C-alpha cells in the first residue's frame, strides 16, 4: 500500500533497524553452523574397509 | 507532544533494550574473557581448542 508506506517513513529507522536485527541475526546463524561444523580443514573420506 | 513524547520513549525503549541485550552479549563475552585469563594467562588449559 502507497499510503502506508508513506506514512511508515514518518517513525524514522524502526524497519531498518528490525531489518540490521533480523540481517545479525542471519549471519549468526551461519557463524554458529561454521564454528561448530566447519572446525575441521580438510574433508577426510572412509576407505572402503570397515 | 504526547505524541512526540510516546515516540521518542518508544525509541529510548528500544535503544535501551538493545543495549541490554548487547551488553549480556558482552558481559558473556566478558565472563569468557576471565575465563581465557585464569585459565590461559593465569594457568594452562588442558580443554582443547580453548
Amino acid at each position: 500500500s502507497t499510503e502506508c508506506s508513506n506514512l511508515l517513513l514518518q517513525y524514522g529507522s524502526f524497519c531498518t533497524q528490525l531489518k540490521r536485527a533480523l540481517t545479525g541475526i542471519a549471519v549468526e546463524q551461519d557463524k554458529n553452523t561454521q564454528e561448530v561444523f566447519a572446525q575441521v580443514k580438510q574433508i577426510y573420506k572412509t576407505p572402503p574397509i570397515k | 507532544i504526547d505524541r512526540l513524547i510516546t515516540g521518542r520513549l518508544q525509541s529510548l525503549q528500544t535503544y535501551v533494550t538493545q543495549q541490554l541485550i548487547r551488553a549480556a552479549e558482552i558481559r558473556a563475552s566478558a565472563n569468557l574473557a576471565a575465563t581465557k585469563m585464569s585459565e590461559c594467562v593465569l594457568g594452562q588449559s588442558k580443554r582443547v581448542d580453548f
